[PDB]
């Protein structure tokens, strides 16, 4: 996302041989809980529901926000996966409860990091 | 890491500096960039290339404070110069990067290092890029069209005046970048 | 809820003959469920899915606030997640952290029967009740 | 893409959304294979079996022939079935009945359809062990659809045959509203 | 609270011989909790149930504000709701005793369901 | 349903809600059987026993005869007791006293009621001051309620008898 | 923070031998991915030289929305804020170790300022 | 504790009293301050000093209610006196702190305790004698030289002091 801002240090070392797109916070209404994140944060994994174009089907013209009638809790993880690279398994939620959800948002079962794919094994 | 100083002492607005800080704070939460982070921060830059060696040259192009590691304030001045500074400033900045051992002189020896270090960062072999232009026949074009009197040694004034003469290396430099 | 939109593919295959049960409509609103503070939101239809349970039914009319223009429940907002989520996916899940008693109490209130719990959780609902 | 679908179908953006949310829930997958197709009707009727019908419904699509049915197929299908011209809605039904895709419906494959729907609904459930056999139902169809009596019903035969039918016609127009 | 409304059925059987409610708003670190005033009144002589909470009322924001953890507060509020105080089988013991001490709730008014688990990890 | 209850009882929608929230808390159940009924009075009085009275209160309802008492029964009952005509309020008490539902109250069953309340309330069925005997309490009732002296009190006897009582009427309105 | 208000009881006992006035208190609003956290400014000031406690947070303030916004996980943030509240940093015996170390590193809180109650469980699953 | 009483019966506004309460409620959630909390509440006051002994003198400078422990209301009156009260009141308050055994008399014996107790709290930076500090006090406070300083002696003595009067009036916001 903000790695773009490091490239000019590269471009600098070429010299001698060899607007932008302003950012918004977008508002993800989830059964009530109003989640907020930087547009870029979502763009990080395009070709997954939020990262992609698909979410346009959940945008409300009036409320001026994306709304999903899904569980707000699991959505924490999904969002947090866009944030740190890692998708974590909440060692409390039911396996089935949260696979269902991963299948919806377009995230694959075991992009789960090493910390949690351990516990994702021992109770699935 | 004071924000309103940075606003005054660089070419960035508070708004911009924030975006930059959030950029930085994410590429290392650390707050302090050592060479290793520096290296792996470019691991992304290119797919299957190796920017290991260039990371090193980029690193001790900073340490201008000489405090072992590079803090954010260094990072933003650098950028303030590279994206907003005077041609002279932007140019002097590149010169210091090329002058590896800090002595105000660039020789064939160390220019080769740089060009190899960047070629590595991309694909002068990385399967498909299959490059052919040597790292040698590239330094040579540089010196033969930068080292004015042909003493095999290029100085800052030689490099400055040489690039001003170059219509294209000039409008590249200036084209207004956008940190936002 | 949105299964209604698949029935025309069935109704299509009748044309030319045809007892039967492959027969404007009504609206759709999001309704607002205020629960101790946490303002839950769901599609009206989502609730209608299990009528004869508190929210699914007419009963909830007793919890509607004329002014605030919302349903308000002075119950625990947490367990309410499961109750709402049961209307959403078919499955009622047992949160493997909450106290059994804490959440039976609540199921009894909203009109949901103890073990409509899916196979995933009626396992754990057993081993600590 | 949403604003294509709006242009290239009879639905408004609003409607298409509802439809998408409908689809995205019946399979998060985004791609409907036959198995999802089957169990998506498991609900349709209580204790009936729509397994065999699911198959006929499935390769009524695959019009793209990309192994599976994507949402855009599903919404065109619906745009035709709920909004399209009588001709369009009718041709759609014909293609469903013409199992092997050859523009001809014969007693053989009409039997399949009727049995396949009877199965879905449940002839023996609690009505009575077949109201009429699927046989005496194909027969009424052909004897009142196959115009010249060659035992083979073509699209034009089926089209012109249904326009003549005051009621098959009202059933086909009555304005459905997704929403 | 609403038991008063059952008494006339008693008073009825004597015959022949013998002011309103608000929801109050509990701002907790941000999370705006809401409950019926009566709900709190149920155990007076505990912070919320009592007069003490007047010290946490904000004239302007027009709400009670507590710079405490919003999570544990769930249980405390829920104790006013059903009679039972539950121990969240995830939170740290110390984390939640601290809080019980603040709101004026005694360590083991905990129901039989949870005073089991409150034992085995304290 | 709420707007029916508004129409078919003396309560406003506002009122009916508070009543419902009242009810829905005394049993989440939604259906009150006798056991909930009993323990709902366990509070009513500190160390008294309202077990036996609960029973009489219970089959004072079951007017629908559906095994248990639903909320709607509860609010009509209350609508009568708090807002109804004197007649209605009085007939309501009479049906409570007439345990076996036959329109007749006899010494036998009035004793039951008075004992059943004494038990609830905690009072002795044998005090220091003798005038308190609930035998000696049914007696005052009948000797000042049973008009002819046939030892049996009917609804009309009970109705007319209470209208005559200047306080068991003010008791019965404000 | 409010220990200053006890110092005059000391100063009183001297009698017989032996921003000056420009800071009020505000609640500040910490927007975290949505969940709007609220705390007393002083509460944060309690550990300066940690992101919120310090000047660093100025980089996360939004001029318009008039609040600090963090695109971090709102849940872990609870602990981080709660650490400023009671002295103690607790390990939520449900969250993933990694998930929450990552977060501690961001906000400038050191791994084991964890109290004795939780540095027990922080051990047995790290 | 009740807030609008305190507002009336002390010199603080509701606003102020709240801040004070939130201050108090954090130094002990307890709500009740015994001597041990009292001691450790000064553990911070100074880095490596010991206010253990002073805590004790501070404690039974309260217990004015004599209810074993010091409630918040005591704490705010105390402060209302110390930050806002009349010179007389502020002075009388100090006198009661110095008069350890509550008899209205301060003698060399107990003044030494106080000074030592504060020295301990502070740096147990220093050159002023311990004894040679009570002496300066008495020789410039005990008017007639009977070695005993009374309230009136202490009052009139401090009013004369053209800086111990500025020590007292100058300073108060909560
Ligand atoms: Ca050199
Ligand atoms: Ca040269
Ligand atoms: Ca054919
Ligand atoms: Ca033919
Ligand atoms: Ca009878
Ligand atoms: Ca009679
Ligand atoms: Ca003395
Ligand atoms: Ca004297
Ligand atoms: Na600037
Ligand atoms: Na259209
Ligand atoms: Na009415
Ligand atoms: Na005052
Ligand atoms: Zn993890
Ligand atoms: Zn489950
Ligand atoms: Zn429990
Ligand atoms: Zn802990």
């Amino acid at each position: 996302a903000g790695v773009a801002a490091w490239l000019p240090f590269a471009r600098a070392a070429a010299i001698g041989w060899m607007n932008k797109r302003q950012d918004e916070l977008i508002v993800l209404n989830v059964s009530g809980r109003r989640f907020q994140t930087w547009r870029t944060t979502l763009e990080r994994y395009p070709d997954t529901l939020l990262g992609s174009t698909e979410k346009e089907f959940f945008f409300n013209e009036d409320t001026k926000e994306y709304f999903f009638d899904r569980d707000p809790e699991v959505f924490r993880c999904v969002l947090n996966f866009y944030r740190t690279g890692k998708l974590h398994y909440p060692r409390y939620e039911c396996i089935s409860a949260y696979d269902d959800e991963l299948a919806f948002y377009g995230i694959l079962p075991e992009i789960i990091g090493d910390c949690c794919y351990e516990e994702y094994k021992d109770r699935k | 890491e004071g924000l309103e100083q940075l606003e005054a002492q660089t070419n960035f607005t508070k708004r911009e500096l924030q975006v930059l800080y959030r950029g930085f704070k994410n590429e290392c939460p650390s707050g302090v960039v050592n060479e290793d982070t520096f290296k792996q921060i470019y691991a992304q830059f290119f797919p299957h290339g190796d920017a290991s060696t260039y990371a090193h040259y980029l690193f001790n192009a900073f340490d201008t404070t000489q405090t072992g590691s590079v803090k954010f304030e260094d990072f933003v001045t650098a950028l303030s110069i590279l994206l907003r500074g005077t041609v002279h400033e932007k140019l002097r900045w590149t010169f210091n990067l090329y002058d590896i051992n800090k002595d105000g002189y660039i020789n064939k020896e160390e220019m080769m290092d740089i060009v190899k270090a960047i070629y590595d960062m991309m694909g002068a072999y990385t399967y498909p890029v299959l490059a052919e232009d040597t790292p040698r026949q590239h330094v040579d074009v540089f010196f033969q069209k930068m080292d004015k009197n042909k003493d095999g040694i290029v100085t800052l004034d030689e490099f400055l005046e040489s690039c001003q003469e170059d219509d294209n290396i000039m409008r590249s430099l200036q084209l207004f970048q956008n940190v936002m």
